[PDB]
């Protein structure tokens, strides 16, 4: 988490002020644009509905996904949808990286396998 | 008992849009005061439309209140409710004028008023 | 009242965030204009003095556009934004172009307005004032060819005969806090420019219809100029009184800041004086 | 003593048409401070431009404030007053500038004071 | 104990100087922003880049810190940074990295190690 984390608060903090002044101006400059998009895509991530706790080798690996960029030709409103299609995809590997990532913590030396899945499963079945 | 749980799924959708858009509103109003309509982007004025005519939908003439409103009364049932405000949420009356919406019913009223209006 | 105060805070504080947006939005709008303007100075130079220099070199004047000739109309181009937060930068070109009118001509049937804006169509339907061009809607981008149809209009009334003189009402941008409300006479051409060194032009083409040619492309030029300076003008007005305005408004919100601090520790000493004199009473 | 019955008809309109222009540049005056004056139009420009030299014109140099300022006191009469106001009420000064009604006593002083500056 | 009357009179000028170019700096930073660097005049981006290199000699490595990081640890004389900060406001030492600066202790110590980069 705090590898994680790290991406997450700087993301995070850069939103909170852009937001309440950029919101509605249609052309900008793209490193403001990506900055909201980004912002956008992350405070989507941290909503949550009731009764339903995440483990937190579940939260790093979302977390992760997002923080690196790999959201980004994802719509702001199918952020949720990809949550649960990208937990369903890891649960044929929940016996692998469950004993990784609770075992080890080491989601350094993971970096290859979370790449691999998150890019080839996803471009493969969207294109 | 609004909980996703107890409640139809379009009653919980519906009532949780209309209080996003009349959030989004009040927000939104209290700058076209200093800044003016004309400053505001197409999806703002689009919101301000909108939600001017859902806070009209709700207000209703009671049937203790005809010395006050010089109106009868009505009775509008759940189901009326949900298909009226959904109606709102979703565009369709866009073109009927915001002064339509005081002190009425049913959503096929709202029309009538409109025809009697001359538009 | 200590609530009442609050909502003047809040309300201070959304509209100062959203006045700055507007002026760093302007900011960036103002270098592209900048950038824009300076990318067609080269071809503006070179345009304008080919034409100038065929125009009054080796030759005498014979062409209704370029000959002086007795006015019995005459008519002017007037150039203001779309949106009305510019500042006094409508104003002062309405006033001067209205001031100017009025003094030398004492009914409307004498003259013909020309205008780009919004507001300057506006400032012509009220009171009442006739109108030949009515333009407005252009984009905040303007190329050679989306004016070139308004432009066609004006100097095709003028090389008709329609009218004897034409004059130009536009500001010009000097710098991000000064800009001047600035006048010029496009047509007839009773002044050109004189290089001093001249090369030789074709003579197969009759005089007439060479002039006939160059005369719109110079007033194209010229139009299409001002409007490159108008739009950064705005903008920079623009920038200039969005500045003021989210200064103006973080004053104000110090100001009542303090206040609200004064009413709130008001507020808490008469409650707990209250509440200790009642104590004391039983 | 401000009622009908007991002043002129004169001086009742007169002072009813000055409150009414100090009034409505009193709710002008919370925009004017963020936006300024160049926004406004028409009618509620000229309204701030009377109301300008209406709070000037009610300044007054006394005889007893010649010890800190080397400008003579002045008395004027009631009718002065009501005739100066009501001028400047139907706009006969409108062409006069602002700085020319600061401690003065009649109309007529104020005509002099802009000749003298010229402008 | 800012006044003149008790800093001597290059305290007061180097400490007056160093606020100067520091707030100057901070009304670039919203145009900073906004445009990009090549824009500004030859004399604000003059000023942006020694406003960076000041701000960064103010950094001083700690000898509470040695836990946490190689840095030894750097205690530094009233006359020492006093001296130092005179020349890099006169621009002596512009033609030099401003990772030079970056947690530094006296203006020798920027010198050798830009040498050894």
């Amino acid at each position: 988490m705090k590898q994680v984390a790290g991406k997450l608060r700087l993301d995070l903090a850069q939103y909170r002020e852009l937001q309440a002044f950029a919101q509605f101006a249609s052309d900008l400059d793209e490193a403001t644009r990506a900055q909201l998009e980004r912002g956008q895509r992350m405070t989507e991530i941290l909503k949550q509905p009731q009764y339903s706790p995440m483990p937190v080798e579940k939260q790093v690996v979302i977390i992760y996904a997002g923080t690196n960029g790999y959201l980004d030709d994802i719509p702001v409103e199918k952020v949720k949808e990809f949550e649960d299609g990208f937990l369903e995809y890891i649960e044929s590997k929940h016996p692998d990286i469950l004993e990784e990532i609770r075992e080890k913590k080491a989601l350094d030396d993971e970096l290859e396998e979370k790449l691999k899945k998150a890019i080839k499963e996803f471009k493969a079945t969207f294109k | 008992i609004m909980d996703p749980r107890i409640v139809s799924e379009e009653h919980y959708e519906v009532a949780r849009r209309v209080r996003e858009i009349l959030q989004r509103y009040k927000d939104l109003q209290d700058i076209i005061a200093i800044l003016g309509m004309e400053e505001l982007s197409e999806e703002d004025k689009l919101i301000v439309q909108r939600a001017r005519k859902i806070q009209r939908f709700l207000s209703q003439p009671f049937h203790v209140a005809e010395h006050f409103t010089g109106r009868p009364g009505k009775y509008v049932p759940i189901e009326d409710t949900i298909r009226g405000f959904k109606e709102i949420l979703d565009g369709k009356l866009d073109d009927v004028p915001e002064q339509a919406f005081y002190m009425v019913g049913t959503i096929e009223e709202a029309v009538e008023k409109a025809k009697k209006m001359k538009k | 009242s200590l609530r009442d105060i609050k909502t003047r805070i809040n309300a201070t504080k959304k509209t100062s965030q959203i006045t700055k947006a507007m002026e760093m939005v302007s900011t960036s709008k103002l270098n592209r204009a900048e950038q824009n303007a300076k990318s067609f100075v080269p071809y503006m130079e070179k345009i304008q003095e080919v034409v100038a220099n065929v125009a009054l070199g080796a030759g005498g004047a014979s062409h209704p556009m370029l000959v002086s000739r007795p006015v019995k109309k005459t008519g002017y181009l007037v150039i203001t934004s779309d949106r009305g937060l510019a500042g006094a930068y409508n104003s002062n070109v309405l006033r001067l172009v209205y001031q100017t009118i009025q003094k030398r001509h004492a009914c409307p049937d004498e003259y013909a307005i020309i205008v780009i804006g919004r507001v300057g169509l506006s400032f012509f339907r009220k009171r009442n004032m006739p109108v030949i061009l009515d333009i407005t809607r252009l984009p905040d981008q303007p190329s050679f060819a989306d004016i070139k149809e308004i432009a066609r209009k004006t100097v095709g009334l003028f090389a008709d005969g329609t009218f004897d003189e034409l004059y130009m009402y536009y500001n010009h941008y000097v710098s991000a806090i000064q800009q001047e409300v600035t006048e010029r006479k496009l047509l007839p051409l009773t002044d050109l420019a004189e290089n001093k060194q001249r090369t030789v032009y074709e003579f197969e083409p009759s005089q007439e219809e060479c002039l006939d040619v160059l005369l719109p492309q110079y007033a194209e030029s010229l139009i299409y100029g001002a409007l490159l300076d108008a739009k950064a003008s705005e903008h920079a007005a623009r920038m200039t009184a969005m500045k003021n305005a989210t200064d103006n408004a973080n004053e104000l919100i110090r100001t009542l800041t303090l206040s609200y601090n004064r009413a709130r520790q008001a507020a808490i000493t008469q409650e707990i004086t209250e509440i200790v004199a009642g104590a004391n009473a039983l």
